[PDB]
């Protein structure tokens, strides 16, 4: 119904503003402030651009196509397939380089003190995200664009192919789930009688909801694709639950400044003097 | 027996100054002062950031041409700035990076700084060579360097932890004059205008004017009720303003030899870094721990206005001696200009 | 809008900029330690083997730079520069066991060892030192145990339960200074047991060091 | 003492290539911007290139632009100029020059004794070519310029040489007003907008020589035909 | 005999002090507000000049 559909565009369009306006502080935090210039301070802006255009792109293109059923041009739809299925990659991609410089920074901590990292090579870093991002699903979607028939719904044309979405699942899903849960247990290990631990239980805390909120966000449509795949239901109507599942992946974005940049001992300076 | 009657007339003495202040003090600067205007609000805008220090700044000095400053920070580096245009004119790399006071000498032609090393260097910053060098190193104190201030291009005054100051000269290296009478370290120094004399302030809750060239105390100064940290000379050079940990600033005149006026707040309750006044006097300003700068009316003990720029305390200030400009400096690493607009 | 000679200086400051952030990225890199205790603590001896005003020693071990300033020389009013050193890696104070039965030389009638407490706790809970670590030298500890078969600990601990054995005289001085932590969540103190004839006590700092390293990058992140 | 050694000139055969070496002592090579000058035989000074402190910046003249090649060795603490495709125009003495730019600085401050080569747009104008003067009596030189040389800065960019027989130029005045380290108080300049006044009261024997007016508002740096003092 | 040597300097220098001239709180007061009116004109902080004359816009 109209009413319906006008209510749910006020809400998808309020996630997709949060998004956005999120993940600009974070942008403005390391403009504003120079003395966020650590490895970790580049790490983090790459994650904030990866999520800042997914509520400025791929949200504000999502919702009169979902909901008033504005038909998506052959052109714009393969460029919003690409770009959507680039950002919410990259940023899967950022939280892997993220947890692997903290990972670094107790595993070898002298060794990361001491080592002079240049723009060039830190550069090269968040340049390989992208790249790699890329890699998984952009060429892919291009492909397989081919494939679908006339018609069709604006969803990448390797959803008829299961063992296709099994791959690329694999590497943008399963994979950095391994390491970010191997990176996370081995900053669990770097502790090593009541304030120890407490403080140990802290810890145990914060590196579960950080593997924890990225699993959620992510399982539910990695695993219902391949699913429906398999059974030859990825072309059709799709379910409620679908949909939400949908939605979380998006979700991710919007939660992602919120866990690394505000909780970080430096952003939080930075937004003060900002605000103040 | 000798030594007990000794100390006994040192306290009738005390009574015969006190008494011999309360008789001169006829009226009080408040009443005196109550019939003129009030300067009104004091909105000053931050013209200028200077950025490149990575540390806490604890010193600032103005040169005489009211264009170049010199700040030190502890980041081991003297930096000259121009003011106009936020060049970095010098960069000067201390030895000791433990550094507490700077000081531009007023040819513009030397720079000097000190701290916990005990040692008041002297650059030359006009050499054939290009680079500032250190000229001389004065060594002498057994505390560490609080303040420092040129007389001309061959004497420096030094104030230092070991409750005494010191007149030097430079061409060679030596103390010619020791000033001795401060029971506690002495934090700051505040040239006369003439040169002629000094005021210091020490960590005993008093302030002690020295004459430079006979070399002894002519008058102490008591009313603070914790260590003053900051002094400066009213513009005509027959008054001076300290600053204390008791989060008050008060005026003392030279020919009345007491305190004439308090500059405190109840919402004040943090320790006092740095005063100064404007070019006319009308306006005293105060750096606080609380991260802010107030201007205070001198003669009426009004706030006038606020200057809040700064993340961190308020180290240092200076006003230059055309009177168009305000520096601070601060912990958060950063200086910043101001002036109003009409 | 600039003139020619204008532009030439901005330049000048431009290069002035890159050399100030080049030196503050070394400056980063370098562990700052703040070597604290009272006299004839051993504290000389430590220097030695770490290889009129600040006494700054520069060494290097396990590419790790150190710099320890040593305050000591320092007669004036402690509250009036501590300050500065705010932001070190850690703290580095030294105890002499064998000062427990000996009374301070200018007070003639305060304990030695009573003296370095109220100046341990006065650092360790000074506001400038919040989340500093503190690393302890409990030195002596040859001439510790002479001296404890001849003076008890009663003298220096009236109330002392314990008995007269090496390891339990030792082991009660060290938690005598750990209770005086009243931060026991913000900062951690590490005890080391040194000796004039000891060569791990490098190693110790390092480890400690390291361990604070650790832990400031997991605060830093906001993991704590 | 502060050094300004050039070498590598000499006679050169038409379109060839030659290397121009100025080496640096006695003072911090490496915070000074550089310039080449040239002086014609017979003629005045003419501004060849230049490069900044921190090899940041390079200028050329025009006449020179695309066959000259200015380089430093910071290291070394030597100044390098590459020529090719020498034209008989080319021939002259080339001065190496070194410029410190700060706020208060005085550029051109230190000339070399420059190198000889033979080989086989402001205007600023000295009308007066030669001046008969008399020892202890006052004389004043005039420049002209076809732009004004005061910036919206409150500088005035012009500058005064004085190039004695046999000797490479020394600065007088720096900036209109400013007189130069080591430089009696007898010279003082004076100017407004385009004309300007080098005055020199009390001429003494060492003052006899050919002086310059040279414009630092703009590239490429110009010089007038200059102004001679004889007995 | 610190103690002694030490007392009789204390004193003597309470003697210069107590023996200057002091002039009527009124005269020091007036003195001082004769400055700041006389040089109130010539002072930017007090009376901010028009932003042609600044040299900080
Ligand atoms: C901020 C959060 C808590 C509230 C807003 C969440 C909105 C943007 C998301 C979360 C779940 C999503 C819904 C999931 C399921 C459906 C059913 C489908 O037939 C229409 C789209 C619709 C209705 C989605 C609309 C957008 C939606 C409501
Ligand atoms: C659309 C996808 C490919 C992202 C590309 C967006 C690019 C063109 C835009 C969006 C955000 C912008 C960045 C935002 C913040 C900064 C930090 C600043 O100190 C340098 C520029 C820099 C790095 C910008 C570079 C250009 C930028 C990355
Ligand atoms: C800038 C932030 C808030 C993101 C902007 C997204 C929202 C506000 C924008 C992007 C897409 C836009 C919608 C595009 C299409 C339509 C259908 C039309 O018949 C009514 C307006 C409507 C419904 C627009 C409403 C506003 C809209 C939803
Ligand atoms: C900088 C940020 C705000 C840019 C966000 C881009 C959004 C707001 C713009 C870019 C493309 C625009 C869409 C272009 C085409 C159409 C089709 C039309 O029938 C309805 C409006 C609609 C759907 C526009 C809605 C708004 C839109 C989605
Ligand atoms: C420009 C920023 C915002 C997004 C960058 C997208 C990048 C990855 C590029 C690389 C390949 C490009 C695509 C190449 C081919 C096509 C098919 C054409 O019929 C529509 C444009 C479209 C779909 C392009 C869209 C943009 C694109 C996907
Ligand atoms: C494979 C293709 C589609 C990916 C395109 C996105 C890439 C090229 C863009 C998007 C985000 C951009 C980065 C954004 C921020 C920075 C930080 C800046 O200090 C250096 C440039 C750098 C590192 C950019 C490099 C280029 C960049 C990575
Ligand atoms: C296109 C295919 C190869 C992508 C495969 C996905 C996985 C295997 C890729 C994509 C992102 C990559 C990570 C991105 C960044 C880093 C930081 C680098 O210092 C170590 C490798 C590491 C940790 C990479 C490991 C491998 C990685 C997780
Ligand atoms: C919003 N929900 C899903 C998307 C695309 C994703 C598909 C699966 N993983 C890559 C990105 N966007």
């Amino acid at each position: 119904s109209l009413s319906t559909r006008v209510t749910l565009a006020f809400f998808m369009s309020l996630v997709a503003f949060a998004i956005m306006l999120g993940n600009a502080l974070v942008i403005l935090a390391f403009v504003v402030d120079k003395n966020l210039r650590h490895r970790s301070s580049y790490f983090f802006l790459n994650l904030a651009i990866s999520d800042f255009f997914v509520g400025v792109i791929s949200i504000p293109l999502y919702i009169p196509h979902t909901l008033f059923e504005w038909d998506f041009g052959k052109e714009i739809c393969v460029f919003w397939l690409t770009t959507d299925y680039l950002l919410c990659t990259a940023s899967v991609y950022n939280i892997v380089l993220i947890s692997y410089d903290r990972y670094l920074s107790v595993s070898n901590a002298v060794s990361y003190r001491t080592q002079h990292t240049g723009v060039l090579k830190i550069v090269t870093l968040m340049v390989a995200v992208w790249v790699l991002a890329f890699l998984v699903n952009g060429p892919m979607i291009l492909v397989s664009e081919s494939w679908k028939d006339e018609g069709s719904e604006c969803e990448p044309g390797f959803f008829s192919e299961w063992y296709i979405l099994a791959i690329t699942s694999f590497l943008e899903f399963v994979i950095p789930v391994i390491l970010v849960a191997y990176f996370n247990m081995n900053i669990y290990w770097s502790l090593w009688e009541h304030v120890e631990l407490l403080r140990a239980r802290r810890l145990a805390k914060s590196l579960a909801i950080l593997l924890g909120v990225f699993a959620v966000c992510w399982a539910p449509y990695s695993l219902f694709t391949i699913v429906l795949s398999f059974y030859s239901s990825a072309t059709g109507p799709k379910s409620v639950w679908y949909r939400i599942a949908f939605w979380l992946q998006w979700f991710n974005s919007f939660v992602n400044p919120l866990l690394y940049p505000l909780c970080h001992k430096r952003f939080q300076k930075a937004f003060l003097k900002i605000f103040c | 027996s000798e030594l007990d009657q000794l100390r006994q007339e040192a306290e009738q003495l005390k009574n015969q100054i006190r008494d011999a202040r309360k008789a001169c003090a006829d009226a009080t600067l408040s009443q005196i002062t109550n019939n003129i205007d009030p300067v009104g609000r004091i909105q000053m805008r931050t013209r200028r950031t200077l950025r490149g220090h990575l540390a806490k700044i604890y010193a600032m000095h103005w040169g005489t041409d009211s264009r170049l400053l010199v700040s030190a920070s502890q980041d081991g580096k003297l930096i000259i700035w121009d003011s106009y245009t936020t060049n970095k004119v010098h960069a000067i790399p201390l030895r000791s990076s433990w550094v507490m006071t700077c000081a531009y000498a007023p040819s513009g032609n030397y720079v000097a700084c000190g701290g916990l090393d005990n040692i008041c260097s002297i650059y030359n910053l006009k050499t054939r060579e290009g680079n500032v060098r250190v000229s001389r190193e004065l060594a002498g104190h057994t505390g560490y360097l609080s303040c420092c201030r040129f007389l001309d291009d061959n004497q420096i005054v030094t104030s230092s932890g070991d409750t005494t100051c010191a007149l030097w000269d430079i061409e060679t290296g030596q103390q010619t004059t020791t000033f001795t009478g401060h029971t506690g370290d002495v934090m700051s120094l505040s040239l006369a205008p003439d040169t002629r004399l000094f005021v210091s302030g020490a960590c005993d809750a008093s302030a002690k004017l020295w004459d430079v060239r006979e070399g002894m105390c002519r008058q102490t100064f008591t009313g603070h009720e914790s260590d003053i940290n900051a002094i400066c000379f009213f513009p005509n050079g027959n008054a001076f303003a300290t600053g204390s940990d008791d989060a008050t600033c008060r005026l003392f005149d030279l020919r009345a030899d007491q305190e004439l006026m308090t500059y405190s707040h109840d919402n004040i309750i943090c320790g006092i870094t740095s005063v100064s006044f404007s070019k006319s006097g009308r306006l005293l300003l105060a750096g606080y721990d609380d991260f802010n700068c107030n201007v205070w009316d001198a003669l009426k003990a009004d706030r006038a206005g606020v200057l809040a720029g700064h993340d961190n305390r308020v180290s240092c200030l200076g006003v230059t001696d055309d009177g168009m400009a305000v520096a601070t400096g601060s912990w958060d690493s950063f200086l910043k200009i101001w002036n109003g607009s009409s | 809008t600039l003139s020619a000679e204008d532009k030439a200086a901005v330049e000048r400051s431009k290069m002035i900029d890159r050399n100030l952030r080049e030196d503050g990225e070394k400056a980063a890199r370098e562990v700052k330690l703040l070597l604290l205790g009272a006299g004839e603590s051993g504290k000389n001896t430590i220097v030695k083997q770490m290889k009129t005003g600040i006494v700054e020693t520069h060494f290097t071990f396990k590419d790790l730079h150190f710099k320890m300033f040593d305050v000591g020389a320092q007669r004036s009013e402690r509250k009036k520069w501590i300050h500065c050193f705010e932001g070190v890696t850690a703290i580095i104070f030294c105890v002499a066991l064998s000062d427990y039965d000996l009374v301070l030389a200018e007070d003639e009638e305060m304990n030695r060892m009573h003296a370095s407490m109220k100046l341990f706790d006065s650092i360790c809970n000074n506001k400038w030192f919040t989340d500093t670590s503190i690393i302890l030298f409990l030195n002596k500890k040859d001439l510790f145990e002479e001296k404890i078969k001849k003076s008890p600990l009663t003298i220096c601990y009236p109330e002392y339960a314990g008995s007269n054995t090496y390891e339990e005289a030792a082991a009660y001085i060290q938690c005598q200074f750990e209770d005086l932590n009243k931060r026991k969540d913000t900062k951690e103190i590490y005890t080391h047991f040194t000796c004039s004839t000891d060569t791990k006590n490098v190693q110790f700092v390092f480890d400690a060091v390291t361990d604070v390293i650790i832990k400031n990058n997991l605060k830093d992140c906001g993991l704590f | 003492d502060v050094q300004l050694v050039e070498s590598g000139g000499g006679l050169v055969q038409p379109g060839g290539s030659r290397k121009l070496s100025c080496s640096a002592s006695g003072f911090a090579f490496s915070s000074f911007g550089m310039h080449w000058v040239r002086q014609a035989p017979e003629k005045g000074l003419e501004w060849v290139a230049y490069i900044s402190s921190g090899s940041g910046t390079i200028y050329y003249a025009d006449t020179v632009k695309g066959r000259f090649t200015i380089s430093r060795d910071d290291p070394k603490n030597t100044l390098f100029l590459q020529m090719t495709s020498l034209r008989s125009e080319d021939t002259a003495m080339y001065y190496c020059v070194r410029s410190i730019y700060y706020y208060g600085s005085s550029p051109f401050d230190f000339w070399g004794q420059g190198t000889t080569l033979t080989v086989s747009d402001i205007v600023m104008t000295q009308a007066t070519s030669s001046v008969p003067v008399t020892p202890g009596e006052s004389v004043s030189i005039s420049c002209r310029s076809s732009k004004s040389l005061l910036h919206s800065n409150g500088n005035t960019y012009l500058y005064w040489f004085l190039q004695r027989p046999g000797q490479s130029p020394q600065l007088l005045i720096y900036r209109m007003s400013n007189l130069a380290s080591g430089v009696p108080d007898r010279f003082s300049g004076s100017g407004s907008g385009t004309a300007f006044t080098l005055t020199i009261s009390r001429l003494e024997a060492e003052d006899v020589g050919v002086y310059y007016c040279m414009q630092h508002l703009e590239y490429p740096l110009t010089f007038g035909a200059g102004t001679k003092l004889e007995l | 005999t610190a103690s002694i040597a030490q007392a009789r300097k204390l004193v003597e220098q309470l003697k210069m002090e107590a023996n200057i001239d002091r002039i009527k709180v009124s005269k020091a007061a007036a003195d001082l507000m004769a400055y700041c009116e006389a040089h109130a004109k010539e002072d930017p902080l007090l009376t901010p000049v028009p932003a042609s004359e600044n040299p900080f816009r």
